[PDB]
């Protein structure tokens, strides 16, 4: 009954699921990581508390691994192809939004670990910076979410 | 920048363009169309067969001419304060000749293999046909590619190795040894260009 | 009847440790904080597993198995 | 209790100027107090104390050279106890010496 | 090895030992949630159980050996952390 | 010298007026410690040649002061990680007594592998048992040091995250076959009916119908043990935490506006604790109650029988915030369900020109009678 | 890989739902910290 | 019957809605932090008005969400291929909108935050600036909502 | 039954599975080790400590290979397509996840080793970063575990 190649929109749904979202938290890792790296030189104290942004790149990567997982379980030869678009477009929309995230996530947090650097009153600032980059990936997540299980 | 960024886009356009038609043929399951089985039939094994020996030739030729005009530029430049480089040094030259010759040793071995069917449906074509078509591609485009590459780096590193004699005569005998590595990968082509070649029949 | 003395056993022990302690609890500023350590505790920890066997009630499917489980699930347990 | 922060008071004290350097030790050995700055002008040569905090800043240099010299010669330092502060008066004057 | 290395050491052997005799114990009772980790063969669907419970004594001797194997990582830690 | 140093660099902070005779000097101090002060200036002018007492008077026309709390062992890492994202009100609320809690437990359902809960634990317990060497040993080790001073809330959430890797029956990939089952024996797939699916299954991958009289029934312990090795384990895991995480952050969300209230109730405020509380709690309670409803209700309305065409949770919530049931596609859960839907966001959506408008109104009413 | 890295991680993940997500409905975070001026300094 | 490829147009909706605003709000955020934290060192007590960008940037992204929700609740099987390429309409709509959006809002959200410092009078100049950048969002949602609904 | 044509994708989830985590394991290799060179003139005693970049890149390629052989083991003459296209899934998914990690262990790996070098403070720090790149590579190979045996 349901066409052969199904299935393939539904396992590239979750390889993107994963894909996408491990380039955003990697990218955000290496911005955040470079911005630190600099800063300690003349911070040997701040470390601890500027690994904060790669942490929250590092949630991209498991919103990604969330999709990719609920996917991957609801996989089957026999997949009623709208299964499948449904299961691409969750992989997509939380890959793609943690790629986004990511990005946001990458250059705050190069440009607010600088900043806290210079002037330690930044921080509260760029953790709420940073909490509006990493949303995108929980956005990304729910609408993942209400496709992979609609 | 400019002139790269429009060949960019026609790159970038090109496989955007693919990934439509590939989503497109597949969703209104039109995907029984653009079966590779029928352009890689209907296609004549001597289109692959002139397009490998024409590469087996002017890839190596690219990867030799990009080789001596890299080493030559400074033999000529260190060649100004140390007129001594110009003698020795040029075996860079003569190794970047020797990718040319690589080229057109397996160039002419394919040469050789490629004769009419007095055939055009595909089953009178028969399968050594085809497969002798693409294995001279394969072999032609082996060799070509190996050799461009081969022949670039021998300039590279042949292009160094002048300018450290133009600093002091004993440091070319001594560096020289890469040029060999270099040259090698070239005869790597070869030998697996001979072998994509070895069973071919035309005809 | 089953299912539901599981329930009254972890809803009575949490309750009883937010009513005993405040009795077990010593005077001055340790007070507080530990009466609501045992209140807080008893709230999060009684709420976690009333959600975890609640949803463990009535399951709508059950595992799967592979042919070689399968085949020793017959004898091991 | 510690379910909400806890009650404060600012007061204001006739510090009397012989009193006030053993004042400041009992209070900073008591530590449950902050002082208001009064001195919005203070600077190393503009401030009420010059002399004694530069005193104290030389007197901590030649504390880390003598430190570092008996360190460089493979020495422990005894680190034993603890000592009451200087009183008032300017026996500092033979620490220096 | 240095005393760093010999802590390592002593909480791995702990630990190790605590759950290659709880494993040891899981193999030996023949325990169904073990199917999965026991290295099983068509031969297994055949003759009886009699076949796997040969499987499972063996891997509860892996599990027994390296046990025994993390006691003497242990009593060699234990002096290493006071050596060095 | 650290001690002249430091008492000659407080002394810089006074000051002296044209005719004053004294020093003069302001302190902040805590009310219990006001005696405390006094005590050491006395001290103070009797450890001197000087008589006078060098007492204060109390301040009243005073600023907002510098904020404090008390902390141990227990409550000092706890009151740092409060200070950490900034230090609180003069008299408010404090959160660290719910955070030494809160904190734990939202880690323990992050952390919880009963196996790691236990090695979290003992790092932990090795760091408090060895505290009076520890005490004295290298500040070099910073890392160790941090940890060190975290090591009583660590072992409180370390605890925790044993707790909740117990009810997850989950150590290292291993679950307690000490524990009895709902999953039930092979036997109870061959009862006549369902044998030829047995025996298909004596072949390929089958799913147990949990049908009754082949179904073990309702479970008294945590999670099944047979999950921890059934190939659709991690769906049911899914349901359950998704589920789980949701419930959960609505009650914090719910305990901190109730904290809301208890600090506008501090201060004493009228218009706080109407314009804030108020509205607050009942545009997420009219959202949130019959969410939770909802979860707990289809776990006691739906079964076996029942689950082939079974309703979404997640769209009878979608379909609440956007009305949008299509009369079709899913099963409505019970009467008059429609009409709830609608009735819960028109209270909460008329929640929020309160919060937006009105109380801005009363404070430009309050500007123009203060003149 | 679990017992420090995701440990740390979860950590600061529920450590930042405090700061804001729970904190932000009550909590203000905006004054001076009281400094005990002491010897304890030493 | 429908065409069985017709969800297909109607996921790429609910994606789009959601990816191309996360990627107009990542864009916003990371600028606007970017700005801010250059900022901050001269003039930390200007966080907490300076963080507004950044809020307006995570408007966009819930702007995407609401029609990607709306898209993906509504999504069928049979769903007749009319409304696929109305929700194809839809999720480029708001999505591609709030990409615009989110490009104002970043240019914006930092040269106005950079000039603030400078000259603190600039910040309600800057709202108001930025009030015409979030309003495309709105613009792309109102389509969105026009074309998915019809 | 199948399409001869079919074990193709599975292929080309073996060819990328390595592929692309090479390329990855490749760049955080040789960004790390231009670090590493560039800092051991000033800092030889460093070298034995900060090799752990190109180690964990190392590891990368390792999560390629582990798929690779995995697919390669499980393809068969006839395969089921619904099979070949998991394993594709599987390779792109630890291979591009790989290469996300790959540029994060090298960006960080170069910058990391350089902040080292000016403060050795950094490096106990920079550790946990580099995990936070390397773990990824680790969540795409759970992905293409999952993939591969489902």
């Amino acid at each position: 009954n349901n066409p052969e190649y199904s299935s393939f929109f539904g396992v590239m749904g979750a390889s993107s699921a994963m894909v996408f979202s491990a380039m955003g938290a990697a990218y955000g890792t290496a911005k955040s990581g470079t911005g630190i790296a600099a800063m300690s030189v003349m911070r040997p104290e701040l470390i601890m508390k500027s690994i904060i942004p790669v942490v929250m790149a590092g949630i991209i990567a498991i919103y990604g691994l969330v999709v990719a997982v609920l996917i991957a379980n609801s996989l089957t030869d026999g997949i009623t192809l709208y299964r499948s678009f449904l299961q691409l477009g969750a992989g997509l929309s939380v890959g793609l939004s943690g790629l986004a995230a990511g990005f946001a996530i990458g250059i705050v947090g190069d440009a607010g670990v600088r900043g806290t650097a210079q002037q330690p009153r930044l921080f509260v600032g760029m953790i709420l910076i940073l909490i509006f980059a990493e949303v995108l990936g929980l956005y990304g997540l729910i609408v993942a979410l209400i496709l992979s299980t609609k | 920048t400019g002139l790269e960024l429009l060949y960019l886009g026609i790159f970038v356009a090109f496989w955007a363009c693919m990934i439509v038609v590939g989503i497109c043929y597949t969703i209104f399951d039109l995907g029984f169309r653009f079966d590779v089985a029928w352009f890689l039939t209907e296609t004549s094994p001597f289109m692959w067969s002139n397009l490998g020996i024409g590469l087996a030739i002017s890839l190596s030729v690219v990867g030799a001419a990009w080789g001596i005009y890299i080493t030559g530029s400074s033999i000529i430049g260190g060649g100004v304060k140390a007129p001594r480089i110009k003698t020795k040094n040029l075996v860079s030259i003569i190794f970047c000749e020797a990718v040319a010759i690589y080229g057109i040793i397996m160039a002419i071995v394919i040469s050789n293999m490629a004769e009419p069917f007095s055939a055009t449906d595909p089953k009178a074509i028969g399968h050594r046909n085809y497969h002798a078509g693409y294995s001279m591609f394969g072999a032609g485009l082996t060799v070509g590619l190996s050799n461009l590459f081969c022949g670039v780096c021998v300039g590279i590193v042949g292009s160094g190795a002048a300018l450290a004699d133009a600093q002091n005569p004993s440091l070319f005998v001594k560096i020289l040894i890469v040029e060999i590595f270099g040259s090698a990968i070239g005869l790597f082509g070869v030998i697996v260009a001979i072998l994509q070649t070895s069973r071919v029949k035309m005809g | 009847h089953s299912f539901a003395l599981p329930v009254i056993i972890f809803t009575t022990f949490w309750g009883l440790i937010g009513i005993a302690g405040p009795w077990f609890v010593p005077k001055g500023p340790n007070r507080g904080v530990i009466i609501t350590m045992l209140v807080a505790t008893a709230v999060c920890c009684y709420l976690f597993w009333l959600i975890a066997i609640l949803a463990q009630l009535n399951p709508l499917f059950g595992p799967q198995l592979k042919n070689e489980t399968i085949w020793y699930v017959r004898f091991l347990w | 209790e510690l379910f909400r922060s806890e009650e404060m008071t600012l007061a204001q004290l006739f510090l009397q100027s012989e009193a006030a350097y053993c004042c400041v030790s009992e209070l900073e050995e008591l530590g449950k107090v902050q002082f208001r700055d009064l001195n919005p002008d203070v600077n190393v040569f503009q401030r009420k104390f010059v002399n004694e905090v530069r005193r104290c800043e030389e007197m901590d240099r030649k504390l880390r050279f003598v430190e570092k010299e008996i360190r460089k010669a493979n020495i422990p330092i005894m680190d034993t106890g603890e000592n009451p502060e200087v009183p008032f008066p300017r026996d500092m004057i033979d620490l220096e010496a | 090895c240095g005393p760093k290395l010999a802590a390592c050491g002593i909480v791995l052997s702990a630990w190790g030992v605590i759950m290659l005799i709880m494993l040891g114990i899981f193999f030996n009772v023949h325990s169904a949630v073990l199917i999965e980790d026991v290295p099983f063969t068509e031969k297994d669907f055949e003759n009886g159980p009699q076949n796997i419970y040969n499987l499972y004594e063996q891997v509860s001797y892996n599990c027994f050996i390296a046990a025994g194997l993390y006691l003497l990582l242990g009593g060699f830690s234990f002096c290493q952390v006071r050596l060095n | 010298v650290r001690k002249m140093k430091a008492i000659y660099h407080t002394l810089n902070l006074c000051n002296i007026d044209v005719t004053q005779k004294c020093l003069i000097a302001e302190v902040w101090c805590p009310v219990t410690d006001l005696d405390s002060i006094q005590f050491a200036l006395r001290r103070g002018t009797e450890h001197s040649g000087s008589t006078v007492p060098s007492i204060l008077n109390r301040m009243q026309t005073n600023q907002t002061p510098p904020t404090y709390n008390k902390t141990n062992k227990f409550t000092h890492g706890f009151q740092n990680i409060v200070d950490a994202y900034g230090i609180g009100t003069y008299r408010e609320i404090n959160p660290a007594p719910y955070t030494v809690i809160t904190f734990p437990f939202l880690f323990a359902v992050m952390f919880g592998d009963f196996g790691h809960g236990i090695l979290m634990t003992l790092f932990a317990v090795w760091m408090v048992l060895r505290e009076s060497r520890i005490l004295s040993q290298k500040n070099e080790n910073e890392m160790f040091s941090m940890v060190f001073s975290g090591r009583y809330i660590i072992l409180l959430m370390g605890l925790f995250s044993i707790y909740t890797g117990l009810i997850y029956n989950d150590c290292f990939s291993k679950s307690l076959n000490i524990f009895g089952s709902s999953w039930s024996v092979r036997p109870m797939f061959t009862i006549g009916n369902w044998t030829e699916e047995t025996l298909l299954g004596s072949s390929v991958l089958q799913l147990n119908p949990a049908i009754p009289g082949v179904f073990g029934g309702p479970y008294p312990f945590g999670i099944d043990p047979i999950w921890n090795i059934a190939t659709n384990k991690l769906t049911f895991l899914n349901s359950f935490k998704m589920k789980m995480s949701v419930i959960l952050g609505i009650i914090h969300m719910l305990f901190g506006v109730s904290l809301s209230l208890f600090n506008h109730i501090y201060f004493k405020k009228p218009l706080n604790i109407y314009f804030g509380f108020i509205p607050e709690i009942i545009f997420m309670s009219s959202l949130f109650g019959y969410l939770v409803i909802l979860i707990f209700y289809k776990w006691t309305a739906y079964d076996a029988h029942s689950s082939r065409n079974a309703p979404s949770l997640l769209i009878h919530f979608i379909n609440m915030f956007l009305f949008s049931y299509p009369e079709s596609g899913n099963a409505m859960l019970y009467s008059g369900q429609k009409g709830i839907q609608c009735f819960l966001i028109v209270v909460a959506m008329l929640c929020v020109p309160w919060m937006l408008l009105f109380k801005p109104l009363i404070l430009r009413h309050q500007y123009l009678r203060k003149k | 890989i679990l017992l420090i890295m995701e440990g740390l991680s979860a950590f600061l993940h529920a450590l930042r739902l405090h700061w804001v997500e729970f904190q932000n409905k009550f909590y203000t975070g905006t004054g001076f910290k009281f400094l005990p001026f002491s010897f304890e300094h030493i």
